[PDB]
């Protein structure tokens, strides 16, 4: 249930539940995993990376990060050397500032950009299983890494974008994320357990759907299951949303890849 | 005949004393339309007892609903709900305007042309009808 403790593989500590991020004390007195709102048999798929299908994707992704790609004949290793060193921290501090962009940028972005400009190498679809596969491997070895992303400075305008969006309510069915997830988390829609639809655990794999979820994969259905029309994938409104929600759950550990409904 | 969206007559309570259709509202018919995402979608939310599969709590139990509110008070929680519930997270069913990105249906699609409400007059008279033998 909701306060028994995940530890993962025996080894890995998740902070599940935190004391809440003081731009949100407001509203919660606690920010909560969405692996506090599971069932029990959902809740042990994730104690264990054989029994998390998830890490199948992450285990491909460790070959796919050794494999020259593209004209330039390099592969992620090549320059970043071993992935659990090279990646080490990074899924907790994203999105982010990037000089060289001179602009907040999501994990997914940064991995594009070396494929174009320093692999010579076609992109992947934002939310398409290359992807989704590769972020999960550079999740997976910072899990148990309190999520710590900046809100101030040359993020802040882009934080307060993305907290715009939290609030406005879209779609016929005229909600916004906090309608469901501040105004109503712990409530049941249908069968549905109302989380506090934080991104910690992303890219999640989902019973649902059985595969692996990027964030802005899940907030176009979101926006979508509003009856609304989302914004594009990869589109700075979704980037300073993700900034925003990630914002909503610091403290929290890293789990991706989680295992949800 | 029936009542356009923009032609309702709400009074200051959020109530609507005239139905939307003067076709009866079928008692049976209403109970369906509940249930479907398509529709209403108001299991996702609500409670009833008497339907008999995972009701949402997010909205209140609407057993004997009929014994607490007029018919009245019923519609207009049914043609805009925040007529009668201020910033109330229940869906407007039979408004047509004012929305932020609204797209069709679930289909990520935005809407060109004119809005069509989110239940048809009839759709929600079915529905009244069958809300008000929740006693
Ligand atoms: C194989 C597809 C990959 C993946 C998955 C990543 N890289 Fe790179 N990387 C390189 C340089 C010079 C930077 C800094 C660029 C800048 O400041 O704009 C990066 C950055 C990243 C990140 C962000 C890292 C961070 O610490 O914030 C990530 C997640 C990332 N990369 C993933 C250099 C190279 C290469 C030089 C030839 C190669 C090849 C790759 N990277 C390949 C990959
Ligand atoms: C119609 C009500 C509704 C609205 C509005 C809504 N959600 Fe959700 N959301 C749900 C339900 C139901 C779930 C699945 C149960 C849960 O919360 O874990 C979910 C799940 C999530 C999750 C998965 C959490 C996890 O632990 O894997 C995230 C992230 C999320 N929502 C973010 C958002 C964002 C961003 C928005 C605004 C675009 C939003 N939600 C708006 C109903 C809603
Ligand atoms: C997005 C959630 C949501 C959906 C979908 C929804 N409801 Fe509601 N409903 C609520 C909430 C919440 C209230 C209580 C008012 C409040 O506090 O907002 C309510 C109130 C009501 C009431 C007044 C009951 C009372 O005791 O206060 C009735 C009747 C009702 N709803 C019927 C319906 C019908 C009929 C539908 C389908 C057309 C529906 N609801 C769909 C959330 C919802």
């Amino acid at each position: 249930g909701p306060d028994d403790p995940l530890v993962i593989n025996g080894e890995i500590e998740i902070v599940t539940r935190a004391p809440t991020p003081a731009h949100l004390a407001d509203r919660f007195d606690e920010i909560r995993s969405g692996w506090t709102f599971r069932t029990d048999d959902t809740q042990a798929l994730e104690m264990d990376d054989f029994e998390n299908s998830g890490m199948v994707f992450v285990e491909e992704a460790r070959a796919v990060w050794d494999r020259p790609e593209g004209t330039e004949g390099k592969a992620c290793a090549d320059c970043h050397g071993a992935v659990d060193d090279g990646m080490y921290g990074l899924r907790a501090v994203y999105p982010k500032y990037v000089e060289s962009a001179g602009k907040v940028r999501t994990v997914e972005q940064m991995i594009n950009a070396c494929r174009t400009s320093r692999m010579g190498a076609p992109e992947w679809d934002y939310i398409g299983p290359d992807m989704t596969a590769m972020v999960a491997l550079i999740a997976s070895v910072s899990r148990g890494m309190p999520v710590s992303v900046a809100i101030d400075g040359p993020a802040q305008s882009t934080w307060e974008k993305g907290r715009e969006i939290y609030y406005t309510r879209y779609g016929q069915l005229d909600l916004s994320c906090a309608s469901c997830h501040e105004q109503y988390f712990d409530h049941y829609i249908r069968a549905d357990h109302l989380s506090q639809g934080q991104i910690n655990g992303f890219p999640s794999y989902r019973l649902k759907n059985a595969r692996l979820n990027a964030v802005h994969d899940r907030f176009r259905g979101c926006i979508r299951d509003t009856r609304g029309v989302p914004f594009a994938v990869g589109s700075p409104e979704f980037v300073a949303l993700e900034l925003y929600v990630a914002s909503r759950g610091n403290g929290l550990s890293v789990e991706g890849p989680s295992v949800r409904n | 005949a029936e009542v356009a969206p923009g032609d309702v007559a709400i009074d200051g309570q959020g109530h609507v004393a005239r139905p939307l259709t003067d076709a009866p509202g079928d008692p049976v018919e209403g109970r369906r339309l509940m249930t479907d995402r398509s529709v209403g979608n108001c299991i996702a939310c609500h409670e009833v007892t008497e339907m008999a599969q995972f009701p949402g709590t997010v909205g209140p139990s609407l057993d004997g609903v009929a014994a607490r509110y007029p018919e009245a008070m019923i519609r207009g929680i049914l043609v805009n709900s925040k007529n009668v519930f201020p910033e109330t997270v229940m869906p407007a069913y039979y408004r047509v305007e004012g929305f932020n990105r609204p797209g069709i249906a679930f289909t990520s699609k935005p809407i060109e042309g004119e809005i069509r409400p989110l239940m048809t007059a009839g759709q929600i008279e079915d529905v009244v009808a069958y809300l008000m033998t929740l006693t």
